[PDB]
């Protein structure tokens, strides 16, 4: 059995300013099987309402999914993405720079 | 829309001559068309599986052609001979093969080319163990018709293509019977052909 | 539109 | 230069399958199915789908509802095909869809079983390709039914036809071109080198071409490209970075390809 | 190619039954039919793949099976006279490419009471005099009445070798009482030979009537014989004169 594991990417929609709405992105991208786990953090806890696009593969069939969620960044808040797949040996979690 | 008519309905044809008959389905909803003859005491036996615009294939004497644009597929027949006698049945798989539509078929019979017609009823010897008298109205043309029976102890059969095969020789027959004692032969099938020799 | 899917057609 | 695309995904669950689909043009998807739906139905994700009237959707939905059905037996055949238990989860995976040419260009109907390549149609629209011998089953059931000229008739007709009409319906947003809005940012690494990563932001189409430059000549071999994520509003996003000496920021130029863009744009950190 | 059996089947109502057939050729396609007088044929289940059945157009009385892809056994298990008819199962390689191959067909009569079931009589008419001199050919009559259900099979049989040049049996046989929803029938059937050929008396003509009727396995209570599937016969010699 052909197991992918997950590429993460954390970033937000739009170039992140204080005080303006925005949504927070966790792009993850060319795993396999398509069943994962993915959780956005705010501070360390999960994001209650997260959505995510629906399912879709690349051309090498590996599985990718966006899960977003609205929020409004702020000068102290941390936020970060957990993923956890069949591939991870514990959770993955990413933490979101805003200056990269 | 999910018929298939079948035109026409029923048709006789002598033998050696040539025929068509037509099969008419919806154009759109369309995905194949089956033909199948059904020979009596037969099995129904596929003959042709069209799915192109424009297909025509052969096989032998009898050849299709199948037209999805109009929604037609004709039956052709060359130099119809007795064995071409049968129900021939036009199946048109619809919705891309989610509906599986029978047509009502064509049944074709083939008549004998009955030249020199010697039209009789004869009395048949009886047998030591029946109690009826048997009766034999054969030699007769083609289109000639066997009426049923007006009396009810009488009973009469239809007509039936006998083929001397050695002899090339055809003739049709029909049996009528009773064991009634005012039953005569001569007085048995009482639209007979005229100048009916009655022995 | 979406392909349409025969019936009896598997893998 | 054009081109629509579905995908099947359909997973088997010992714990009924889950079959879902997407539809795209070019890089907007349009159309959804989910099994796991209460009432599951062919939902829209574009404006130049909507307008379509509920003949149109519940024509699509009675579709991907027979496509569902039919994962599913082929789920449990493949299965017996590579004799496997029933206490595992597999993966049906397909992509078809037609490309357009200046006048169709190229269609396509690949699958894969379990991550990996199992049996695709030919360029000809003829013939398949089976990876192993499973696969030859596969494609020995597919040609006894004529399945190959059922999709012919698909991508040569009626594929390239509603594509058009896609593009015409949507006009405004699918033949447009969203140029890249692009930076350079600088970040130390050591005492003796800094990262220069260059951003091209909110673009469409995905397809996009940055290359970082050293005197004139391609720093490729050097540069980090980044997977061209979605910004999910419709565009797109991606970096390409290169590691350079403190003292040489000055002589890195990137270079942004799109079709958004008039002429491509040379773009250098500005301190 | 598919094996279909029984080819005929007499059954008491209510008592369950299963026609089986059966293919070796990998077909993945199986579905069963019927055809009825005026109604034509009608699907009554399918089969598009192993362990795959969908309902036909007239399914109800009717169960099947796909659990292995050689076998598709249609099963009665209450079986009521409205399902006396003649049955086909059919395959085809794929559900949607490729042409059915058909059964040989069961003829299925379902029954309130076995007392109804009659094996035929036969007997040969020899032919007429008058036929010989006018058309100098010959033809034989032969009658087989009183027999129920539709269940036989005339042949005839001349010098040991079965004939069917000359021959013509009738297609559907006669109600002897059309009155009744069970009477019994009569066929006719003709064999037909030369003038010289019927005065050879070293030639010998037999028509036989194949009766499929009970088994040796049902249960007979009548003071008469059981029905069973049996042959009957009857014979007639050349004559000079």
């Amino acid at each position: 059995m052909i197991q992918r594991t997950p590429k993460i990417q954390v970033y937000s929609r739009h170039p992140a300013e204080n005080g303006k709405s925005n949504f927070l992105n966790c792009y993850v991208s060319g795993f396999h099987p398509s069943d994962i786990e993915v959780d956005l953090l705010k501070n360390g806890e999960r994001i209650e309402k997260v959505e995510h696009s629906d399912l879709s593969f690349s051309k090498d069939w590996s599985f990718y999914l966006l899960y977003y969620t609205e929020f409004t960044p702020t000068e102290k808040d941390e936020y970060a993405c957990r993923v956890n797949h069949v591939t991870l040996s514990q959770p993955k979690i990413v933490k979101w720079d805003r200056d990269m | 829309i999910l018929n298939v008519e079948q035109s026409p309905q029923s048709l006789h044809v002598q033998e050696g001559d040539s025929t068509n008959f037509t099969c008419s389905f919806p154009s759109s909803n369309f995905y194949a068309l089956h033909w199948y003859r059904w020979e009596t005491a037969k099995s129904p036996e596929a003959l042709f599986v069209m799915t192109l615009n424009g297909d025509e294939k052969k096989k032998g004497r009898i050849s299709a052609t199948l037209n999805t644009k109009e929604g037609y597929s004709y039956l052709y027949i060359k130099g119809s001979q007795p064995e071409d006698s049968a129900t021939y049945l036009c199946y048109v798989p619809m919705d891309s093969n989610y509906q599986l539509i029978w047509g009502a078929g064509t049944k074709l019979i083939i008549k004998p080319d009955i030249q020199n017609p010697d039209p009789a009823v004869y009395q048949l010897r009886d047998s030591k163990s029946s109690d009826k008298s048997v009766c034999l109205f054969t030699d007769f043309d083609s289109q000639t018709n066997v009426s049923q029976s007006k009396d009810s102890d009488v009973y009469i059969t239809d007509k039936c293509v006998l083929d001397m095969r050695s002899m090339d020789f055809k003739s049709n027959s029909a049996v009528a019977w009773s064991n009634k004692s005012d039953f005569a032969c001569a007085n048995a099938f009482n639209i007979i052909p005229e100048d009916t020799f009655f022995p | 539109i979406l392909k349409e899917p025969v019936h009896g057609v598997y893998y | 230069s054009h081109s629509m695309r579905y995908f099947y995904t359909a997973v088997s669950r010992p714990g009924e399958p889950r079959f879902i689909a997407v539809g795209y043009v070019d890089d907007t998807q349009f159309v959804r199915f989910d099994s796991d739906a209460a009432s599951p139905r062919g939902e829209p994700r574009a404006p130049w789908v909507e307008q379509e009237g509920p003949e149109y959707w519940d024509r699509e939905t009675q579709k991907y509802k027979r496509q569902a059905q039919a994962d599913r037996v082929s789920l449990r055949n493949l299965r017996g095909y590579y004799n496997q238990s029933e206490a595992g989860s597999h993966t049906l995976q397909r992509m078809y869809g037609c490309d357009l040419g200046p006048d169709l260009l190229r269609g396509y109907d690949q699958s894969a079983y379990d991550g990996k390549d199992y049996i695709a149609l030919n360029e000809d629209l003829r013939s398949w390709t089976a990876a192993d011998t499973a696969a030859q089953i596969t494609q020995r059931k597919w040609e006894a039914a004529r399945e190959a000229e059922q999709w012919r008739a698909y991508l040569e007709g009626t594929c390239v036809e509603w594509l058009r009409r896609y593009l015409e319906n949507g006009k405004e947003t699918l033949q447009r071109a969203e140029h890249p809005k692009t930076h350079v940012t600088h970040h130390p690494v050591s005492d003796h080198e800094a990262t220069l990563r260059c951003w091209a932001l909110g673009f469409y189409p995905a397809e996009i071409t940055l290359t970082w430059q050293r005197d004139g000549e391609d720093q490729t071999q050097d540069t980090e490209l980044v997977e061209t994520r979605p910004a999910g509003d419709g565009t797109f996003q991606k970096w390409a970075a290169v590691v350079v000496p403190s003292g040489e920021e000055q002589r890195y130029t990137c270079h942004v390809q799109h079709e958004g863009l008039p002429e491509p744009l040379t773009l250098r950190w500005e301190p | 190619q598919v094996t279909q059996n029984p080819r005929y089947l007499i059954t008491v109502t209510g008592k369950k039954l299963t026609v089986t057939c059966s293919q070796n050729m990998n077909h993945e396609y199986m579905s069963w039919y019927r055809q009825d007088p005026g109604l034509g044929l009608r699907q009554i289940y399918y089969s598009m793949n192993v362990e795959v059945t969908d309902k036909g157009d007239v399914p109800e009385g009717y169960k099947v099976s796909r659990k292995e892809k050689r076998n598709f056994p249609l099963i009665l298990e209450s079986p009521s006279p409205n399902q006396t008819s003649l049955y086909f199962c059919a395959s085809s390689l794929v559900g949607a490419g490729q042409p059915q191959h058909f059964g040989d067909g069961t003829r299925l009569s379902i029954l309130e009471d076995l007392n109804k079931v009659f094996p035929p009589e036969v007997a040969v008419f020899e032919p007429s005099e008058a036929e010989i001199s006018h058309t100098q050919k010959a033809t034989l009559v032969c009658l087989a009445t009183g027999f129920f259900p539709d269940h036989v099979e005339l042949s005839w049989w001349v010098n040991g070798k079965e004939v069917h040049s000359g021959v013509c049996t009738d297609p559907q046989p006669l109600k002897e009482q059309p009155a009744l929803n069970d009477s019994r029938y009569a066929l006719s059937s003709r064999l037909r030979v030369s003038a010289t050929f019927w005065q050879n008396p070293r030639n010998h003509f037999r028509c036989q009537v194949q009766f499929y009727g009970l088994s040796e396995n049902d249960e007979w209570t009548q003071d008469r014989a059981k029905p069973v599937t049996q042959i009957v016969s009857a014979e007639a010699w050349g004559r000079a004169d």
